[PDB]
């Protein structure tokens, strides 16, 4: 019920629709363009990207982060 | 061909040689691993039939036209129960990596005939 105590409400993931769209750019030519750099590391594959913040890069589960 | 899709299917539910997930087949096709593509055409999207067959049609990428997409998922049984009528509530499903490993089969070489041409 409702406490005295205040609550900080859960980390609720808001839902981002066509993601797809913002993985690779498509021009007349076939030949495609990725948008984010690749993790390199063995625990994940070869399709996964980093994330995209405003100074350097975070990979996923590996939770590496690379500077420059 | 639409017997040949069936037992492909379930030849892939059988052993376990469908990765169901668009971003799964893009990471099928960026670990070049890909051999069989299912797309589906003429569906109600207005931007992501172009990143489909831009995203698929990119090298040893066999093609399969689906009218609609829920024929597909109720094809491929997203929530494939009760059987003694129909499936309750299956979303419309477009494009999958069969990744087989299954090869000994009936219509398996007629299948890869009919695509190898
Ligand atoms: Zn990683």
């Amino acid at each position: 019920k409702s406490y005295t105590t205040p609550k900080k409400n859960k980390h609720k993931r808001k839902k981002v629709k066509l993601a797809v769209l913002k993985y690779y750019k498509v021009d007349e030519n076939g030949k495609i363009s990725r948008l984010r750099r690749e993790c390199p590391s063995d625990e994940c594959g070869a399709g996964v990207f980093m994330a995209s913040h405003f100074d350097r890069h975070y990979c996923g589960k590996c939770c590496l982060t690379y500077c420059f | 061909v639409n017997t040949a899709l069936q037992e492909v299917l379930k030849t892939a539910l059988i052993h376990d040689g469908l990765a169901r997930g668009i971003r799964e087949a893009a990471k099928a096709l960026d670990k070049r691993q890909a051999h069989l593509c299912v797309l589906a055409s003429n569906c109600d999207e207005p931007m992501y039939v172009k990143l489909v067959e831009a995203l698929c049609a990119e090298h040893q990428i066999n093609l399969i036209k689906v009218d609609d997409n829920k024929k597909l998922g109720e094809w491929v049984g997203l929530c494939k129960i009760d059987r003694e009528g129909k499936p309750r509530k299956v979303v419309g499903c477009s494009c999958v990596v069969v990744k087989d490993y299954g090869k000994e089969s009936q219509a398996k070489d007629v299948i890869e005939e009919y695509f190898k041409c």
